[PDB]
């Protein structure tokens, strides 16, 4: 019981476009109660019951090619953007980058949430999404 | 001039009443008529002797293995160009954006377009390596 | 129903002092249930019912003059500071900066929360608060 | 009532190893309801009741020696790591550094949470944990 | 000396038994008594001729439009100073902190104090622009 | 040679039929037989006179207080080395990693190992200071 979910991104390569998500709660990190479902074709989390949710996401990146890669990477939540986050990729001097953002959002009945990745980077290939660490999560605050 | 009669390999000698004396050791005159012979070029250190000096011709230098000539008649030597560079007439220069060279003494060629072969870019190239394409 | 609120900052210019907040829930991003109210004169969120709340704020800044602006900007929650956050403004090389901080806080009945902006920056004018993206939020954890 | 806790780190020096925590709710910043306890010997928060919790931590650091110190500092939550965070220490140009990370985690009955500090830094001595500002917190989302 | 009798525009000629010969082409002597005439200054390239050389006076140079003289009797030319700089005797220098110059060939003046006129600072200035005040 | 008879403090004078004239003012000859005397070294500015010049010996310089000699017979002066540096023969150099010097004109010694005395490192050292150990 309860009204909450947490999805884990499938994507590893930095490619501009909508992210795909793991939604099976048999996977580590993934939560999905009733009233919340994942539409695989459009890559959207569908909210059945209307109300106010604390919605958050986080983005971890790791340097996969030594001595290369620079710029920034952004996430945007679309129901323009209801939630946004940019993480700077440092030039090579540490091989990780983290971001976190959270907010109270009013979501309508049937509201569909999609997440888009955008990359403003030189040598994209040098950085990837840390597997298991890019997450979209929410839980209901309204009774 | 009387000196005009002095052939290559000799000089018209002002100290000996304009006779045609042979060029001293380590000198040459490639044409006739000279009042002195020219000192032979020495190819030492980084230079090695390609052609020896004779009485009628100067020595000529090239560079020791691992090096190559730059300018003039090989007035300078330069270490052979490495990965990421090509030999120009002004020396070893980096490959410009979009091109690469992965071999020593190689030429800068443009990066492979993976999309021509219906493939994706897995790793972008640099001046030292080509793009890595993937199916 | 429920016990929560989210306020959206009115301020755009980087000026040291207390922030002013939008509290009308007819505005996008703004939530305000019963037991929580906004005192416009003193710029304070007033908590009626005592208890433990998860309190958070976030600060987004955007570069409004190209090639200019550097230093840092801070937010502080005062009931010294119960919650604090500093966001670095990079010199010009990306034209945004984000921060997030959250915490469980015990709040007394009638507790008044104020938020102060402080700026340690050269060429202040070159950066502004991203409108709609500077937020103070909380929701009750205690039953 | 409710199911939540917040602990405040005792440690000030940057020394690799497990952190020790204040768990007495008579201290400012510290919360500890029933179903949650702190095991002082092993430095672990023990979760009695199984369920999904929003678990977060934050790390504030301050420069204690002027003109010195650089690198990074990391926190890791272990039940490998269920939660991780790296904060960059800038070289001297601002004398603070903040990090925040949060996530929905499923915790088993009797689950023990420990937090380890790791430091990749030159002149460690030049930076310390800001006292009162390094926090491990959680609250139950499942009914 | 006999040479003292030789006036400006001539030289006392040691090759002609100290007669007063006129200055050769492209030379001058501004005083009398000289054993030689001085070569006339040439104003070429960035320099242009302000005053032509005569037998009794040197040519004088100034700089071509877009440039200005520096040092001595215009021994150097320098491109006219731009926004953010003023002409000093040592050349174009940046305006110091608190001052600006928004025009070419302009002088660095202090930033407007908006508070004097009962106004706020909307945009702080630089060396190239004044503060923007707002009501 | 006849000049061989001219002792130190004199020179064999070619303008006076090889007599042994005394060295002129501000000169010396440390050996006999010289055709000229050598000009005396002057120690001025940063240099001060350690030993005065005589007819048979050159003056010798050292450096003014706050400075020290470098090279040769004190051919250069250098400001005394400060915290974080030691005097080498090539001048003041920074202490290498792991060593420090906290005094002026001091020598770089290694950092104290606090663990030898059963203590912890409270503050790591630099080139200018030792580690601070704590119980």
């Amino acid at each position: 019981q309860g009204m909450f979910a947490q999805l884990v991104a499938q994507n590893v390569l930095l490619i501009d476009g909508p992210l795909s998500w793991y939604s099976d709660p048999g996977l580590a990190g993934v939560s999905l109660t009733g009233g919340l479902s994942y539409k695989e074709d459009t890559k959207e989390l569908v909210v059945a019951k209307a109300g106010v949710y604390y919605v958050f996401f986080q983005l971890e990146l790791r340097r996969v090619v030594a001595g290369e890669g620079s710029g920034s990477v952004s996430l945007a939540l679309h129901l323009a953007a209801a939630l946004a986050l940019t993480v700077d990729l440092p030039p090579a001097a540490r091989n990780s980058a983290f971001g976190f953002q959270g907010r109270l959002l009013h979501l309508s009945a049937g509201q569909r949430l999609g997440v888009h990745l955008h990359t403003e980077a030189r040598a994209r290939h040098a950085w990837q999404l840390t597997q298991g660490a890019t997450v979209l999560g929410l839980f209901r605050v309204t009774p | 001039d009387p000196c005009s009669n002095c052939p290559a390999g000799t000089f018209c000698d002002n100290n000996r009443n304009q006779i045609c004396s042979p060029c001293p050791p380590n000198s040459f005159s490639s044409a006739g008529g000279q009042r002195t012979c020219d000192i032979c070029r020495q190819c030492k250190g980084v230079f090695r002797t390609r052609k020896e000096c004779s009485s009628t011709s100067n020595a000529e230098c090239d560079c020791t293995p691992g090096f190559h000539c730059l300018g003039a008649g090989c007035s300078m030597c330069e270490q052979d160009c490495k990965q990421g560079q090509e030999l120009t007439k002004k020396g070893c220069k980096d490959c410009s954006f979009g091109t690469f060279n992965d071999q020593k003494r190689g030429i800068c060629r443009p990066w492979t377009d993976c999309s021509l072969d219906g493939k994706s870019v897995l790793v972008q190239g640099t001046k030292e390596r080509d793009v890595v394409c993937g199916p």
